[PDB]
């Protein structure tokens, strides 16, 4: 009782290193997102369709947003938890709805558990930019746009505090209340609500990280000296 | 001389706010010289430079897309891509004049790139020719 729960010590000891540094990246990443986000509004603002009319209703499309490379506790279990639950309830048939994965850890999920997946946006980025989904997004609308889709719609990670964030589905393509570039921002809307979210999930399981380790930290030294 | 602001904004941030003097642009159906005590004008633009004059200091822009619109005193463009006289990465454009000008004249038969790709001709140039245009 005088070694390996010294490991188990240290050890814990490293991971209430990490958590916490990267506690600090969460809210020093995703509060910047909150700037590459009210930026939008500007542009997001300036305001029988296509076709982008209410039209019924066969093959529909799911856009599901999640972390890759995610460490933010449940959001991002708990949003892929509400697309299969939602479907559970719209898949009596073998359309098989398809989805968008963006992000990783929303990827795999639906790689595992055929689902399937018409397409795995790579890599997230930060930012996130300009150059990154115009093309799930563009091609998303491509499929609604003749005509494999009757219905688009995210899985976005809305964004309320920092401390929460709950998961909603949005509907994007059959609108609501030649210029479909509004689709393609409205997923730019949600991709950097969705981003928020994440780190804004992230650092608040970093904080309940850290002090986690602290406690059981603090658990684990009576070991080190009482036999 | 008075004055009237052509403010062009790409979706993420604006572009150029400062007043404008004289205003030149490129247009579908023509050529529409922005000024001041126009009517109500609204039309989709080209991949045009809109040259928005602030001080008689002249330089071409790059832009692909986006919607006019027009007042008896104020102008915003909703453009796509669109930079600078400075943010023209001369380089980045180096790269499509040896990624799509090297390659357009492989498939054809379909319509196809001669507008995905040549129309990105256009931006692939734009970043050349106005990438001279940086003072």
């Amino acid at each position: 009782g005088m070694r390996e729960i010294k490991r188990r010590i240290r050890s814990v000891k490293n991971t209430r290193q990490i958590t916490k540094a990267m506690k600090m990246v969460a809210a020093a990443k995703l509060r910047r997102a909150q700037e590459t986000a009210e930026n939008a509004r500007p542009y997001a603002d300036k305001i029988s369709h296509p076709m982008l009319e209410a039209r019924p209703v066969k093959k529909t499309g799911y856009m599901v947003i999640t972390s890759d490379r995610g460490l933010a506790g449940p959001y991002n279990a708990n949003i892929l938890r509400l697309v299969s639950k939602t479907i559970e309830e719209r898949h009596q048939s073998k359309d098989e709805y398809v989805i968008f994965a963006v992000g990783r850890k929303g990827r795999d999920f639906f790689k595992k558990r055929g689902y399937p997946v018409v397409e795995e946006v790579t890599g997230i980025s930060d930012t996130p930019s300009l150059t990154e989904i115009q093309d799930i997004a563009q091609s998303a609308i491509g499929m609604f746009a003749d005509e494999t889709f009757d219905k688009l719609t995210i899985f976005y990670n809305e964004f309320v505090s920092p401390i929460v964030q709950r998961p909603v589905e949005k509907q994007l393509l059959p609108l609501t209340s030649l210029l479909p570039k509004y689709a393609e921002t409205l997923i730019y809307s949600a991709l950097l609500d969705a981003k928020a979210s994440e780190f804004g999930a992230r650092m608040t399981a970093m904080g309940n990280a850290t002090d986690n380790a602290t406690e059981m930290l603090e658990t684990l030294t009576l070991q080190f000296n009482r036999a | 001389m008075a004055t009237v602001q052509v403010d062009i904004v790409t979706p993420e941030r604006k572009v150029f706010q400062g007043e404008a003097d004289i205003v030149i642009a490129r247009g579908v159906e023509g050529e529409l010289g922005v000024m001041a005590g126009h009517i109500p004008l609204v039309t989709p633009l080209k991949t045009a430079p809109v040259r928005i004059k602030q001080g008689d200091k002249e330089t071409l822009i790059a832009v692909s897309g986006g919607f006019l619109e027009v007042r008896p005193d104020k102008v915003n463009i909703l453009a796509d891509t669109a930079e600078l006289p400075e943010e023209i990465d001369v380089e980045r454009a180096k790269k499509a004049k040896a990624r799509h000008e090297t390659i357009l004249k492989r498939l054809d038969k379909t319509d196809k790139d001669y507008l995905r790709h040549k129309r990105a001709l256009e931006r692939a140039e734009v970043r050349l020719q106005v990438a001279n245009s940086k003072s």
